[PDB]
RNA sequence: UUUCAAUGGCCCGUCUUGAAACACGGACCAAGGAGUCUAGCAUCUAUGCGAGUGUUUGGGUGAUGAAAACCCAUCCGCGAAGUGGGAACGCCCUUGUGGCGUGCACCAUC
RNA sequence: UUGAGAAGCUCAGACGAGUAGGCAGGCGUGGAGGUUUGUGACGAAGCCUUGGGCGUGAGCCUGGGUCGAACAGCCUCUAGU
């Protein structure tokens, strides 16, 4: 239960803040887990998606695949991951979008912010 | 009453004096599969109920 | 060794012996009156 | 005990409150109708459902 | 609301009129027809009967109320005006919790209306009472 | 014991079968100039009390069953003691995953299903 | 001895409790009677309590044949205060557990027929009737007590020659064993008791004297 | 269910009118569409307490929603200000029959 | 003899038009508290049907088809019923 007033129950509140969300909100909620190597060794649970990260497909038709990160589309909330992908009409394969939270990271690409972000969520290197 | 459980039958009864207490409150004792030595079970175990 | 017959039920046997005794009186006499009762 | 007191006791937390009575004392009425005292002085009870 | 049962949804009510409900068919007393029929009756027709008028009429012109026990289908208030309470038996529906406690410390006793069927039956050796409906 | 039914037919709404926007259920006819109403001759019947079927025999199926509706194992098992007055009716919203295992318990209970067929196939 | 002991929620402590208690009640002490009535509202909450008809019959059994294990001057005490608290608590019993304490009452009936062939042998016969027509006159067939329950009465006349007749198998002598049932129907001012007690009682007047 | 045969069967609502005649309303279907909320008063019933009764203007309090529940200081409102018949009961005793008493509520008589 | 939802069970007789109006018991709808250790992607609700059944009736249960994510029985509360 909460017990902030500062904080809302309202599904129509709840539902209108994480669809009108802007950018750099979208941002932590696109979040994944990290695999169990990494979660164990960086001491993190999970962290924002980013480009260039390597996950596993954990869920979905497409669940086991692996591949980089190519994009984020952030306004459907979807990941677009290499060489998962559809066959069109025409032969053209059109990416297919995943959730972040059905994905999991078993490679960082990272970076001095991220870096200073693991240390700063109580992590190690 | 008369329930079965796993393919025997037993009698459970309750007294007015373990009302109070669920866990101990029916008592229970195993019905013979011979219908006649069941039947008397439940008239030996049962008597002057009504 | 063995229950003791409840005390109601010895009151009621008791009570009910009582009745059936004024049952067969009452039908014993009612069989000869009614029998003078057709004749007449 | 002190939050609702006793039927003859105020309670100490409930300013000149008593617990309330029974319009009966015991309420186990089959004691009562079939009871030494009662069925000892009622008529001799008429048959159950009767025959036709 | 009068007839065949009480408009009471009081359980312990329709607990007496199961009770006077044996008694008025299983005895040929009209104490118990009496009583049955007044436990159908609504609070209107059963007016309260002071702790002065059960004095009062117990102890009447000869007097000589011996120990009949008081009966009344109401609830037994209470006369601060009265000082000194006689020794009184009086069973009814309700005492309030001041005329309890004058007749119990005042010497009697209180009773239910099943108190009452316990220790007579068939009413014998009780005087049946009424409040007064002018109001 | 063989059930009787007074009547078979039901009891339309008068003028139902002129216009659409009457339903067929049975409303009481309120007008006084109706002939309806006053019951003339070749008028429709009304729903009277007479027309009540035997208590005895009121709410038992032509078979002589009384429908129970059952929505799960639990609730077939209470007619343990009623298999001979009672007959199980799997409720229409039940799925087939527990419309077998229904049938199978009131199987062995010694119950009849009035819809025991239902949503499943057949492999001997 | 401990009356919380007694009315506990299990039976192993209440029988540990009915044990410990068999030797507090045979001290050369005269204990009050409130002390006895304390004392017999815990026991008949061990009675009560009791589940089985065989263990309730053999705990009744036990509490009668405490009686002769009291001092002999404050025994007259525990049988009276045996009736008192039997006339306030048994209207108050419910329907299913009357006959457990049908038992016990007379149980405790015989142990008084018991307890007079006792004491009449060192004494005479007569006065110890004497003292215990004096309990049951101020006791249970107290004409000015109306709130004693008639089925506790209706029980002793039932059974009052069938328990005397089990204490003295052979011969039942002369000694005012119907006194109390005679003072209860001449004077007392219940009308359906003593229009009944006549009917239940079965005095035998072979022994008694002619009036 | 459709259809046939035999027998029967004037269009519904409103108003009118003994009655109808009437005059009105009705192309069809869907959805919406009319004794509601509140203040006061009186009867009745139920419930609580009862010569009392009513916590919620307010204060205290309430960590798990704290607009709830729980508690009540001072006021105040409204209330308070003999003879007959007879319910019921006991006692009889020719026992039923009736009589002898005790007599509620209420109605008649002073 | 088990037939004590004593609010049950049971026996008997008479009776049955009905406007205004009086009275009683029921059916259905939205939401609320409780409950069914309730139903549901192995298909909720809805709709369709010369499928079947129950009730004097308001109505209710169900098969088949369609459908795609919620919903109901019981006690009580409530009303833009």
């Amino acid at each position: 239960m909460k017990f902030s007033r500062d904080v809302t129950s309202s599904r129509r509140k709840q539902r209108k803040a994480h669809f009108g969300a802007p950018s750099s909100v979208r941002r932590v909620l696109m979040s994944a887990p990290l695999s169990k190597e990494l979660r164990e060794q960086y001491k993190i649970r999970s962290l924002p998606v980013r480009r260039d990260d390597q996950i596993t497909v954990i869920r979905g038709s497409n669940k086991g695949r692996e591949g980089k990160i190519t994009s984020v589309y952030r306004k459907k909330f979807l990941l677009l991951i290499e060489r998962v992908t559809r066959e069109k009409a025409n032969g053209a394969s059109a990416p297919v979008g995943i959730d972040a939270s059905k994905v999991v990271i078993t490679k960082l690409h990272l970076d001095k912010d991220r870096k200073d972000l693991i240390v700063r969520k109580g992590g190690k290197v | 009453t008369v329930r079965e459980d796993n393919g025997k039958l037993y009698l459970y009864m309750k007294t007015i004096e373990r009302a109070h207490f669920p866990s101990k409150l029916w008592q229970r004792i195993k019905l013979s599969k011979n219908y006649a030595k069941a039947l008397e079970q439940i008239d030996q175990q049962l008597l002057y109920w009504p | 060794a063995s229950i003791f017959a409840p005390e109601s039920l010895l009151k009621k046997t008791k009570a009910q012996k009582q009745s059936r005794e004024q049952i067969v009186a009452a039908a014993a006499e009612k069989k000869s009156a009614r029998q003078k009762k057709r004749e007449l | 005990d002190s939050v609702f007191g006793s039927t003859t006791e105020v309670a100490q937390l409930k300013k000149n409150y008593f617990l309330p009575e029974n319009i009966i004392s015991n309420a186990d009425v089959t004691r009562l109708i079939n009871s030494d005292e009662i069925q000892s002085i009622v008529k001799a009870a008429g048959p159950s459902r009767v025959k036709r | 609301s009068q007839r065949s049962k009480p408009a009471s949804e009081n359980v312990y009510l329709k607990l007496l009129v199961k009770l006077y409900r044996f008694l008025a068919r299983r005895t040929d007393s009209r104490f118990n027809k009496a009583i049955l029929k007044r436990l159908f009756q609504s609070k209107t027709n059963r007016p309260p009967i002071s702790i002065s008028k059960i004095a009062a009429l117990t102890s009447r012109k000869s007097a000589s109320s011996q120990n009949k026990t008081t009966v009344v289908v109401g609830t037994v208030t209470d006369d601060e005006r009265m000082l000194t309470v006689p020794k009184l038996s009086i069973a009814a529906l309700r005492f309030t919790k001041s005329a309890r406690a004058r007749i119990l410390k005042a010497g009697g006793e209180v009773l239910t209306l099943d108190q009452l069927a316990l220790r007579a039956p068939t009413g014998s050796n009780t005087v049946l009472v009424r409040g007064k409906k002018h109001a | 014991v063989n059930i009787i039914k007074k009547r078979t037919k039901p009891f339309k709404r008068h003028q139902s079968d002129r216009f659409k926007r009457v339903g067929e259920s049975w409303r009481k006819p309120r007008g006084i100039d109706s002939c309806v109403r006053r019951r003339f001759r070749g008028t429709i019947s009304m729903p009277k009390i007479g027309y009540g079927n035997n208590k005895k025999t009121r709410y038992c199926m032509p078979n002589g069953l009384k429908a129970f509706l059952v929505r799960n194992v639990s609730d077939v098992e209470l007619l343990l003691m009623h298999n001979k007055t009672y007959a199980a009716e799997i409720a229409g919203n039940v799925s087939a995953r527990k419309r077998v295992e229904i049938v199978e318990k009131a199987r062995a209970l010694g119950v009849k299903v009035t819809n025991a067929g239902a949503k499943v196939r057949s492999q001997e | 001895p401990f009356i919380k002991k007694l009315a506990a929620n299990d039976r192993k402590t209440r029988d540990k409790a009915l044990e410990s208690l068999q030797r507090f009640l045979s001290q050369k002490k005269k204990f009050e009677r409130l002390d006895f009535l304390k004392l017999w509202k815990g026991l008949f909450y061990c009675m009560w309590m009791a589940d089985k008809p065989l263990y309730q019959q053999k705990l009744s059994d036990n509490l009668a044949a405490l009686v002769p294990i009291v001092w002999i001057d404050n025994r007259i005490l525990f049988q009276s205060t045996f009736w008192e608290t039997m006339g306030r608590e048994w209207t108050g019993i419910d329907i299913l557990r009357t006959d457990k304490f049908y038992l016990l009452m007379r149980r405790f009936c015989a142990a008084a027929f018991r307890d007079i062939q006792t004491r009449s042998k060192t004494a005479l016969l007569d006065k110890v009737v004497a003292e215990y027509n004096q309990m049951w006159m101020d006791g249970p067939f107290n004409t000015e007590n109306l709130a004693f329950p008639n089925g506790i009465l209706f029980h002793l006349a039932d059974i009052w020659t069938e328990e005397l007749r089990k204490v003295y198998p052979e011969d039942v002598p002369k000694a005012d064993w119907y006194l109390p049932f005679d003072s209860t129907i001449k004077s007392s001012h219940n009308v359906v008791l003593r229009k009944t007690l006549p009917k239940r009682l079965d005095r035998v007047s072979e022994y008694t004297k002619d009036s």
